[PDB]
C-alpha cells in the first residue's frame, strides 16, 4: 500500500506562487521524493530530490523559483513568480526497494489572460439515429479559459459513467478552448428517463443543461 | 547533456508486439541505465524497464516481466523496447529515460527523459461515418440565433471535412475536434449559428466527406415540428 497520492488540478495567475503536496504512505512517511515537470509537448524535466527533513538537491538548468519542503508524511514544491511555461503536470515519485511509485500528478493552469467561463450546448439523440437503434447524446463546450474542465452527466437525478467520452480541450483559434462530450445510451433507456444532464466544472463554478425525451 | 528520442509505430494491432526505438547522445560510453517509462490514459506513470549497458543486464517491473525485451546497440546509440501480446491496458504514452546513480537519500530518479511517443491499441480499420442531424436550438445561443449541426459518428482513420451549403455557408461554424472513442473509431461534430428568423426559409445541409473511405454524405438538417 505504498502511495503517493496529489490533487488531480491547481490554478494560479501569472507572478503567484503556489505550493503543490505530495502526500506519503505511512510506510513511506519517511522516504525521499523527486518531483518532476511535464509541460505540454515537451521532454518531462526532473526538478529536484527532496527528503524527509526538507533538504533537496537543486538541478542545473532549472529555474530558482522552484524549490522545496517537507513537513511528515507531507513534500512540497514551491513554485514564486509563476511563469506562463510553468503551466504544466507536476508529479511525484519514490523508489522502494527497486519499485518505483508515482503520484497521480497535478495539473497546474497559469493564467495569462482573464478566466473566461463556457458556453454549454446539449444536443439530444436525433429521431433517425433512434431509428439506427442508438442514442447519443452531445454535450459541447466552448470558449473557456483556463482549458481545464470537468464534466459530468446524469440520468434523471443519478450520476451515469458508463459509456462516456470526453476530449481533452484543444484551443481554439481565438485562444480559448473547446471540449466535447458524448453520453451513448440505448433507445430503451433515453425514452424511460424523464431527463438527462450534462454538468459542466470550470474553475470551481458549474453549468448544467439538462434535455429530455419528452421535448 | 544527455538527450533522448523515442521512435516507432504509433498503433499496434491487439495480441501483436510493440517495438520502440530510443536514439540518445550525450551519454555515457558505458554504465547507462537506459530505461522505460509508460503513461496510460487517466493513470499514474509506470516503470516498465531498463538495461545497463555495461553490464548487459535488465531489471524489468514484475507485472509486465513476461512479455518485455529491452535491448541495446550502442553502435549506433540506440536501445529498444519490445512488448509482446498488446491488449488495451497497454495504450500508452511511452518515455525513454536514463536513471541516474547517485542515490541520494535512498531514492533513484529519471535524470533525463525523451519526449515520449504515443501508441495506441486498435484493431480499427478503415470505415465510413454515420451522419446525424442535430435539429436547431435556441437554448444556449445568443438572441436572435440557433445552433444547428451534424454528428459525423463512427469513422476511422482521420480525417473527415465537414463544410455547410456547399462552402457558402462559413460564418457561425465550429467542428470541433473528434473524440477516439474506445471502439477505436473516431466521432466529432460540427455545429453552425444562424439566425433564427431563417430557419424557415434557408436550407442547411452538411458536406461530410471522409476521403479514407471514399464516403460523402450531405444531410439536411431540419428544425423540429
Amino acid at each position: 500500500q505504498s502511495v503517493l497520492t496529489q490533487s488531480p488540478s491547481a490554478s494560479a495567475s501569472l507572478g503567484a506562487s503556489v505550493k503543490l503536496t505530495c502526500t506519503l504512505s505511512s510506510g513511506l512517511r519517511s522516504y525521499t521524493i523527486a518531483w518532476y515537470q511535464r509541460q505540454r509537448g515537451q521532454a518531462p524535466r526532473f526538478l529536484l530530490r527532496l527528503d524527509s527533513v526538507g533538504s533537496h538537491t537543486k538541478v542545473d538548468g532549472i529555474p530558482d523559483r522552484f524549490s522545496g519542503s517537507s513537513s511528515g508524511t507531507e513534500r512540497y514544491l514551491t513554485i514564486s513568480n509563476l511563469q506562463s511555461e510553468d503551466e504544466a503536470d507536476y508529479f511525484c515519485q519514490t523508489w522502494t526497494t527497486g519499485i518505483y511509485i508515482f503520484g497521480g500528478g497535478t495539473r497546474l493552469s497559469v493564467l495569462s489572460q482573464p478566466k473566461a467561463s463556457p458556453t454549454v450546448t446539449l444536443f439530444p439523440p436525433s429521431s433517425e439515429e433512434l431509428q439506427a437503434n442508438k442514442a447519443t447524446l452531445v454535450c459541447l463546450i466552448s470558449d473557456f479559459y483556463p482549458g481545464a474542465v470537468t464534466v459530468a452527466w446524469k440520468a434523471d437525478s443519478s450520476p451515469v459513467k458508463a459509456g462516456v467520452e470526453t476530449t481533452t480541450p484543444s484551443k481554439q483559434s481565438n485562444n480559448k478552448y473547446a471540449a466535447s462530450s458524448y453520453l451513448s445510451l440505448t433507445p430503451e433507456q433515453w425514452k424511460s428517463h424523464r431527463s438527462y444532464s450534462c454538468q459542466v466544472t470550470h474553475e470551481g463554478s458549474t453549468v448544467e443543461k439538462t434535455v429530455a425525451p419528452t421535448e | 547533456q544527455v538527450q533522448l528520442q523515442e521512435s516507432g509505430p504509433g498503433l499496434v494491432k491487439p495480441s501483436e508486439t510493440l517495438s520502440l526505438t530510443c536514439a540518445v547522445s550525450g551519454g555515457s560510453i558505458s554504465g547507462n541505465y537506459w530505461s522505460w517509462i509508460r503513461q496510460s490514459p487517466g493513470k499514474g506513470l509506470e516503470w516498465i524497464g531498463h538495461i545497463n549497458d555495461y553490464s548487459g543486464r535488465t531489471d524489468y517491473n514484475p507485472s509486465l516481466k513476461s512479455r518485455v525485451t529491452i535491448s541495446t546497440d550502442t553502435s549506433t546509440n540506440q536501445f529498444f523496447l519490445t512488448l509482446s501480446s498488446v491488449s488495451a491496458a497497454d495504450t500508452a504514452v511511452y518515455y525513454c529515460a536514463r536513471r541516474d546513480t547517485d542515490f541520494w537519500r535512498g531514492i533513484y530518479v529519471f535524470e533525463f527523459w525523451g519526449q515520449g511517443v504515443l501508441v495506441t491499441v486498435s484493431s480499427a480499420s478503415t470505415k465510413g461515418p454515420s451522419v446525424f442531424p442535430l435539429a436547431p436550438s435556441s437554448k444556449s445561443t445568443s438572441g436572435g440565433t440557433a445552433a444547428l449541426g451534424c454528428l459525423v459518428k463512427d469513422y476511422f482513420p482521420e480525417p473527415v471535412t465537414v463544410s455547410w451549403n456547399s462552402g457558402a455557408l462559413t460564418s457561425g461554424v465550429h467542428t470541433f475536434p473528434a473524440v477516439l472513442q474506445s471502439s477505436g473509431l473516431y466521432s466529432l461534430s460540427s455545429v453552425v449559428t444562424v439566425p433564427s428568423s431563417s430557419l424557415g426559409t434557408q436550407t442547411y445541409i452538411c458536406n461530410v466527406n471522409h476521403k479514407p473511405s471514399n464516403t460523402k454524405v450531405d444531410k439536411r438538417v431540419e428544425p423540429k415540428s
